């Protein structure tokens, strides 16, 4: 939130690395992305075995049709350490 | 029978053939002794009397099963590279120790020893916890999983400021720096470690101050903020006193000496910190006094594992790079003897013994001391994500205050998150991430122009 | 006004026409630089990374007076025996230091400094604690004069037994042997450093044995009896919880290991010592890990200072002539350091600043390790009146056991007094004084034969 | 372990026969207050089996009588008398009556004996 | 004590018993033999690897010539268990 | 106490230890010997600028002649520390 804002080529990057890695992504959306909300809106289910990132992606754009009022984010997880690894809002309504 | 008078330590705490069990605590014991004095000898003490034995025999051995009692050296190693010196690895049953007491464990393993006349140094390398005795700890309060959980921050390291001058700012001065490093884009800022509470500035005075900083910057970033309060203190009432203010100010997290302290107090306020949702964060204080010379003293790996165990949700691991020694190879032990579960030996990285953590939560390091943003790339490099960056001077040293002070660490390591999630090499495109931030961020640019010829490049004692 | 950017330490924190006031706090430090490093920079650094500096210039000094609150280096003194060494002396002032906190006030002087990178080795060697501060600390719970007349015990050393082996004895078995060894003649008998509470041997058991064999060995003898229960614990609580039994038990002393456990918690205990009447011994475990090299670490002439402030009063000393390393002319001055109310400036003696102790109570001081009945003159004249010599492996490795042990050595210390206090020279007349008395105390024979080539005779590192 | 698994449908019978509790686990349980070695060392009692009477009738005796029964049980050579496993406290005998009367009851019998007593 | 006062012969018996187990003989002395007593006075050492109970008779009778105003009694410990096996007074004054 | 009893040179050579180090001597009686007793009974005042170990004893002497069925000591203290540095039983009743 302290860089530019990205592109989809760069936001894409983010994710296939994720993905490379071995974690797990998942999409979440909210009214608002205040750190105080301790949990967001999962959209569907985790994408486990995901290897490509515009799966990702495509899973974005279809929350954002259906709620464009809504703050979107993608984060990955790691089922071992069962930890969140990364997370980035990827669409300010 | 019972046959008084002075024998070989080596006649019964020397015992080549030994297999150390699963439950047994080991050391490994870097000993150089005086002239004359056998190697198998020197070993041999060290084991006595660090565990059952003394000087002379005593009849009331004979009382008990000395056999499964004794401490015992069951194997020596020459250190052929070095001056008259070589590792004893010891053994020590399960029963010499109380369960949850670093204390206790401290106190016969390296209580008397170091002063025995028959040794010119002695050096505490290693030690093995094992399953067993680890379970009779709580650990850290929380750990770098749960921290995260209750910060709602993950995918980078955490960024921190200590506040300066170490001494002499009012506490109304205190909060103004702690607002304006918050808001400039820091997760937490920090007591110094010798902020305690002093005659120029009350510790409640300043509890109160830090927390309103906290909720301006907090509410104006939409970014959860932490400072760690110091609640080191003279007694363990008034250190508890200081703890629980800040749990009355729903502060989330709060730091302690460990050393200058002591590890019984610790134990005590990490106990509390467990019950009461806090997060504690652990300085070193008087480490360097032990665990800087090779020859003599104690390693920071075997006060960064009695830290863990005691319990501490941070603590302080070095720099590499930085106004204060750490060597890479070492540090890089260390740390993950600090994060990780399974631990294998690795003597290149001074890891003498496996180490298996038994989910023990891991402990966040922290990189502090003489750093700035041209050290970002290494940092992150170096440390990875869990684990703390703190700029002191770097931020609050900044050509135009805090709060770009702030920004420019903010940027810079955001700017060196990205690049390493792009497939970027940081120790091969370092100075270039940071350039091509500097074009979006007039905060870097003015913070990299004024630390370009700043680098701290010594020889370290400490060294494999 | 404010100028961003690293400038040398020695601009702001080298001050060699500064004049100490007598509220300050002084600190003698021995400094070894890296190469190409001046002595002014070293000093300037240590001096500044102690008190308000930091590596780079930071705004928020102008918001204080930095002046009047930084440490500064006043005096260099150049060591020319010695390989790139000097003592830097630095004046810190008042207002830095929380009132009657032992914790804060090392925090701050040997908190960050040992691990600067521009240093290769740094020994703190003297402080010298002004009346003011020493105000601000309770100091001994009792200390000697008091502590002799809450034990009616009067005109000699005190005597004390350690119960061996180390660990291993049962509860049951350890207190018969405290009954043994008190009966015999010793006014004390001790738990080992490290018997805490353990699976061999629980504590309260141990507590309830102990006063049982105190009760029988005072009535029997007619002398007051004590047994130093150790309290050291994994938390601050457990460590009250057993003092406080202690107290319901009628016991007139307890132990304490203050380096193991920590500042924090023996300030606690000292106060409730103070607080209860329970007189307050202190074991000094863990300090050659800091205390022992030349080079480096903390010399125990300051920790002792240390513990006379934040509380005890018996504090270890060494032996000199035993089994753990005590040079002669070291031991004398920090002994003196513990015990008189004034102490002069004696650097033949390792004593760098003239010490005012305002009334604070003395310490006694304790001879312990590797002593036997051929010790006595020495230990009698080297330590004087107020001093306790403790026999473990002397007591309990005695040819006909315990209370022989004991009366070996009651009648070997009695028979030195008296010759002492008809004006033999015991340096000279030694052996003959031991001699002499053994024909009257067949097991002061038996333990003289036993005993008679056993020396420890080596060279000691930590030496002026 | 036993939660659940005792009544599910798929089986006719369950019965848990063993378990091997880890040196690990086990460190954090504090395990009997004393033990044997400890409670003979408390009770100086060594050498032989310790021997008790259980007061009956069960239920239906005073905290006096109670008492009187535990003297002379005690008196005549037994280490330990005890409440049966169903005397608590109850309207035909209070517990803070019987505690009383039976530490009278303990204290005569052994200053009379002088071996140590207990209930 | 609530047998007939045992022989020499009994005794001796007693203590050989203890010695074919591998216990450690102790003889001890007190002016009472209350049971509230938590200590004897030690006489001597104990008697560390004797094979013959006739030993520590002896020592029984040495000790009854010094002190004919107290109760003796005769203890065995295992070393290992580290606990006191058994107890039985051999001398009333 | 854990010494053959002393003769009248030898407690006198004790006594003037005690003036040669500029201590005050005082003479003191009890019933009991037992250090459990605190305070015993004061004999007239302490011997202040005594420079002669005779005149001590014969404060002594004097006692014993009043109270020869007390135990008596001979005290001497340091004013300036306030401390009581000797003490040590003359007489045995
Ligand atoms: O007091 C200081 O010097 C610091 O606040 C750093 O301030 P700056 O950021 O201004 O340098 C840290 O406490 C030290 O780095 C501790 O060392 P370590 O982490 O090695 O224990
Ligand atoms: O554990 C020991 O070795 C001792 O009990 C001595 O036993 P012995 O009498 O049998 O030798 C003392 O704790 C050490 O002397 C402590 O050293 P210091 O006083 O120098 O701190
Ligand atoms: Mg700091
Ligand atoms: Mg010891
Ligand atoms: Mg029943």
């Amino acid at each position: 939130s302290y860089l530019p804002p990205l592109s989809d080529a760069q936001i894409a990057r983010q994710i296939q690395y994720a993905i490379d890695q071995g974690y797990h992504p998942c999409v979440e959306f909210n009214e608002t992305s205040n750190a105080e909300i301790r949990y967001w809106t999962m959209w569907k289910l985790p994408l486990f075995n995901c290897t490509n990132a515009q799966d990702v992606l495509n899973e974005v754009q279809q929350c954002r049709s259906e709620y464009p009022n809504c703050f979107i984010r993608v984060v990955a997880f790691d089922n071992i350490k069962q930890c969140q690894v990364m997370s980035f809002i990827v669409y300010k309504p | 029978g019972y046959q008084a008078g002075v024998k070989d330590y080596r006649l019964t705490y020397y015992t080549p053939d030994y297999t150390p069990k699963d439950t047994d605590i080991l050391a490994a014991f870097r000993v150089t002794p005086q002239p004359g004095v056998p190697f198998e000898e020197a070993a041999a003490a060290v084991a006595a009397e660090s565990s059952t034995g003394t000087w002379t025999t005593v009849w009331t051995d004979l009382l008990t099963d000395l056999d499964r009692y004794k401490g015992c050296c069951y194997d020596i190693e020459p250190l052929p590279g070095e001056d008259n010196q070589f590792i004893a690895y010891i053994a020590y049953p399960l029963d010499l120790f109380e369960e949850g007491s670093v204390t206790n464990m401290l106190t016969s393993i390296v209580g008397n020893v170091f002063g025995f006349k028959a040794l010119k140094a002695l050096r505490l390398e290693d030690l093995r916890i094992p399953v067993a005795y680890l379970k009779t700890f709580q650990g850290p309060p929380h750990g770098i999983q749960v921290e995260r959980d209750k910060l709602n921050k993950y995918g980078r390291p955490l960024l921190g400021c200590t506040i300066k001058p170490k001494l002499g700012l009012s506490a109304k001065n205190y909060g103004r720096a702690v607002y304006e490093c918050l808001r400039g884009g820091l997760d937490f800022t920090k007591d110094d470690e010798n902020i305690n509470s002093q005659p120029f500035q009350r510790w409640r005075d300043r509890f109160l101050f830090v927390a309103d900083a906290i909720h301006k910057a907090q509410a104006e970033t939409g970014e959860i903020k932490g400072h760690y309060l110091n609640v080191t203190a003279p007694t363990c009432e008034e250190m508890l006193k200081r703890a629980e203010f800040a749990k009355e100010l729903e502060m989330p997290i709060i730091m302690h000496d460990f050393l200058t302290a002591g590890f019984t107090a610790n134990t005590t306020l990490s106990k509390w910190c467990r019950d009461n949702g806090m997060l504690l964060h652990i300085h070193r204080a008087m480490h360097a006094v032990m665990d800087r010379q090779k020859n003599h003293g104690i390693h920071f790996r075997v006060l960064a594992k009695c830290l863990r165990m005691s319990g501490g949700d941070h603590i302080h691991t070095g720099t590499v790079v930085g106004k204060l020694e750490g060597d890479k190879a070492v540090t890089l032990g260390f740390v993950d003897l600090l994060r990780e579960n399974y631990i294998e030996q690795d003597r290149s990285r001074g890891i003498y013994f496996t180490q298996d953590w038994a989910s023990m939560p891991g402990v966040m390091a922290v990189a502090s001391g003489g750093i700035h943003v041209w050290h970002m790339p290494a940092l992150v490099d170096i440390f990875g994500d869990d684990a703390v960056l703190q700029f002191g001077g770097g931020t609050l040293g900044h050509p135009w205050g805090n709060a770009p002070g702030a920004t420019a660490n903010r940027v810079a390591l955001e700017a060196c998150i990205q690049a390493r999630n792009e497939g970027r090499d940081l120790m091969r495109e370092g100075g270039d991430i940071i350039r091509e931030a500097a074009r979006w961020s007039p905060e870097l640019a003015a913070a990299c122009e004024l630390w370009k010829e700043i680098k701290f490049e010594f020889e370290a004692q400490d060294t494999i």
